[PDB]
DNA sequence: GACAGAT
């Protein structure tokens, strides 16, 4: 009885429960926690996943989210642009992710600048909050120095447009 | 021993011209049988041999292509028959002129051709209807002979007439192939499609008669760009944002308004939140400042396309009326020829000598004569298409001699001219950003330093604002409020004259003696309505067609056939496709367009209840 | 009766 897969998410992330962490497991032969993180990264987080964000999360009452967690993108907009020309340089970009966990949901917005999230991240992509990010008005402030973008794989409804 | 030079040239003013500038002044001028163009006789040299010279000139195009009898006929034949089992034939445009037998009568005893006439496309087809007229006329050949002759010219300067006159060619046959083929094309496609629009939607609709509804490779796509415009502006939605600005109040006598770098947000919640991290705070931090020197390009030589466009925006003229006084300008010699592409001046022409005589007139009179004082500056390099020098005054006029629109034309011209000589617009460009809080603001000023054409033309200037303060970087400045505003976007507006020129420029719909008619027959054949600001607003008539051609073929709207066709009849021109098999094919190709409109054309039905 | 485009 040795759950060391447990034991290295607590220290590096990934709040996944029992159901989620069993069934992302290839093999019931030992852990491999590269691989359960690859097999989480191919999967959706909405059905494995547990719950760490705090309840009321999208509200004040809540300044700071602490600790290195993972969460996933369902929705990508340009605030800075109309909803009809996306593309449009007249303003510089600003994107509104929504990114929850297995339960709750959230909003971030780019304050500074970050390459590495685009228009066309697919959703289901995975990004790693670190250190203590800044929630001013429910929204959390995301910048290229707490944001690590894991890359993913899901099924893409977005190709529909 | 002589032998007799005939040339001939597309209009009587550069008939003119070139008469004396070869003859270094010697002409003899006596008008022909016709009252409009004149015959200018000298004497000189020509291929060894003294020649007398008889220089005359041709008014536009000698001839025109029409159908033959019982095909003229409205009601006599099925559009559909003027595809290939009608016979077109070349008649007489202008038969008050008589044009061929006044060639044919200048042209007995005449051993040498010298075509003056414009080196364009046109110039060639219009070279070959003067040939086919002249050379039945003249004296036969012996041992070969060049007899035939062609000028390539662009500028009507003494050198370059000179050089034009020393360096003889040959006309090109490909190039009035093409040109032909395109007549044939446009007619027999134009004529049938009205025919049958005219027809079909006279019968049904009481409210049509006596009403044309033409189809066109030019009315079509012109009124397909104002259309668009419509649909854009009918399918717009509004939509809601916000712009965070704030003012700062240095030296307790100004107060600077703040621009926002992030221009606009589209969510209320974070406008909430920008808003609310930075109005409680009192104290403004200065990061940056700008001092950079910029300047404002000089104009490039007035082409008809921009006369076009400034008239219809600035003076408030239509195409037509423009083109109109520029061509009465022209005729009393004003201005030179008013339909050009060229936006590049000529090497040899003599911008000093021009500019010198617009130096007593009471507006511009101390910016010449500084000019020509100081040494002027080299015009622009722009396009130099081969046909004609581009619009610049030669007279000097007063508002007295001119009237009150022939006018303002020629003082837009004349402005013109003196600004692509004059200097550039050099200005400072200040700016300051600041810190209030987590985010930024930016202030930009500007400050001229040197005006340059600004001062003859003073409506395309920068507009006067109080310098910046000075500060660096460290600098606090007391904020006074900062106040979130609430914009919604507007949506636009219908296409502007100016605006449609540039849209058929740029797809090569029509001509630069074309764009004006264009814009004219569709106003005239109730597609558009003129408006306020020079706008042009579809009718009822205008959006039923368009979109109707969009449910039955779209490829008789979209400004790409235009071009598409144009470029399969270039390869005429280059001799890489023979003229029969590219006018044979591309007919047979609108033909069953045409059949499948025909049958298809309860498309328009549906759309043409609801209105009339 | 008219048309196309272009000079
Ligand atoms: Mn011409
Ligand atoms: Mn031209």
């Amino acid at each position: 009885m040795a759950q060391v897969a447990g034991a290295a998410l607590s220290q590096a992330g990934w709040y996944l429960s029992d159901e989620g962490i069993e069934a992302c497991t290839s093999s019931p032969d030992k852990v491999n926690v590269n691989d359960i993180i690859l097999i989480a990264l191919n999967t959706d987080l909405r059905t494995i996943g547990k719950k760490f964000l705090p309840s009321d999360i999208n509200s004040g009452k809540v300044e700071k989210l602490e600790g290195p967690c993972v969460l996933q993108i369902q929705k990508i907009r340009n605030v800075a642009a109309p909803k009809d020309n996306e593309e449009s340089q007249a303003a510089p970009r600003m994107l509104r992710l929504q990114m929850t966990d297995g339960h709750i949901s959230c909003t971030a917005v780019e304050f500074s600048y970050m390459s590495k999230i685009s228009l066309n991240t697919p959703p289901g992509t995975k990004v790693k909050l670190s250190g203590i990010v800044d929630i001013k008005n429910g929204f959390l402030l995301l910048n290229d120095s707490n944001t690590t973008v894991l890359g993913g794989e899901v099924e893409h409804l977005i190709e529909k447009w | 021993v002589m032998k007799t030079v005939l040339m001939v040239a597309e209009m009587p003013s550069l008939a003119q011209s070139i008469a004396k500038i070869l003859s270094r002044g010697s002409l003899s001028s006596h008008k022909g049988l016709n009252g409009a163009c004149s015959v200018h006789e000298y004497t000189g040299t020509f291929a060894g041999q003294p020649v007398r010279f008889k220089m005359t000139s041709v008014c536009g195009h000698v001839m025109t292509l029409d159908f033959l009898g019982k095909y003229n006929k409205w009601d006599k034949v099925d559009p559909a028959e003027l595809f290939s089992q009608a016979p077109t034939e070349k008649k007489e445009a202008n038969p008050k002129l008589n044009m061929v037998k006044f060639l044919q009568v200048e042209g007995r005893g005449c051993d040498y051709i010298v075509l003056w006439l414009d080196c364009d496309k046109e110039g060639e087809n219009i070279c070959f209807e003067v040939l086919d007229a002249v050379l039945p006329v003249m004296n036969k050949a012996h041992g070969g002979e060049k007899t035939v002759f062609r000028a390539r010219f662009s500028s009507i300067t003494d050198t370059d007439i000179c050089n034009a006159m020393a360096c003889l060619g040959e006309p090109d046959h490909n190039e009035a192939l093409s040109v032909d083929a395109r007549q044939e094309l446009d007619l027999r496609i134009g004529c049938a499609f009205t025919r049958f629009q005219t027809k079909y939607f006279q019968g049904k609709y009481g409210d049509l008669d006596s009403s044309l509804i033409s189809f066109g490779p030019c009315q079509t796509p012109t009124l397909g760009f104002c259309v668009e415009r419509h649909d854009k502006i009918q399918s717009f939605k509004p939509e809601t944002y916000w712009v965070l600005q704030a003012k700062v109040n240095t030296d307790k006598d100004r107060s600077l308004l703040l621009d926002w770098d992030r221009v606009r947000v589209f969510d209320r919640e974070i406008a909430q939140m920008f808003l609310n991290m930075t109005k409680l705070e009192k104290e403004a931090q200065v990061e940056a400042t700008s001092r950079k020197e910029k300047a404002k390009q000089r104009p490039l030589a007035l082409n008809t396309v921009e006369m076009l466009r400034v008239a219809s925006s600035s003076l408030g003229m239509g195409p037509q009326h423009a083109m109109q006084t520029a061509e009465r300008l022209y005729t009393q010699g004003y201005i030179s020829y008013p339909r050009t592409e060229t936006t590049h001046y000529p090497e040899n022409f003599d911008l000093k000598g021009s500019l010198r005589q617009q130096a007593n007139h009471p507006y511009w009179a101390d910016t010449v004569k500084r000019l020509l004082a100081e040494g002027i500056n080299r015009p622009r390099k722009g396009h130099d298409a081969g046909d004609h020098p581009p619009i610049t005054p030669m007279k000097s006029a007063t508002e007295a001699e001119l009237g009150g629109d022939a006018w303002r034309l020629y003082e837009y011209i004349t402005r013109h001219f003196i600004a692509t000589v004059s200097h550039d617009c050099k200005y400072l460009q200040s700016t300051i950003s600041f810190r209030i809080g987590p985010e930024l603001f930016t202030c930009s000023g500007k400050t001229v330093l040197s005006p340059g054409f600004t001062e003859v033309m003073p409506w395309q200037s920068v507009p006067l604002e109080e310098s910046l303060p000075t500060c660096q970087r460290g600098d606090a400045f007391p904020v006074g409020e900062v106040k979130m505003l609430e914009k919604q976007t507007n949506p636009p507006d219908y296409l502007t004259e100016a605006e449609l020129i540039t849209l058929m420029e740029k797809h090569g719909i029509g001509t630069d003696a074309s764009i004006p008619v264009h814009i004219n027959n569709i106003c005239q054949r109730n597609y558009v309505t003129v408006e306020s600001g020079r706008r042009l607003k579809p009718t009822n008539l205008g959006i039923v067609l368009v979109h109707g051609y969009y449910k039955i073929d779209a490829e008789l709207v979209l400004p790409t056939i235009r071009s598409a066709v144009e470029k399969q009849l270039n390869l005429i021109a280059q001799g890489k496709a023979d003229y029969r098999q590219v006018l044979g094919h591309t007919l047979d190709v609108f033909k069953r367009k045409f059949h499948y409109f025909v049958d298809s054309i309860a498309g328009m039905d549906e759309l043409m209840e609801v209105s009339f």
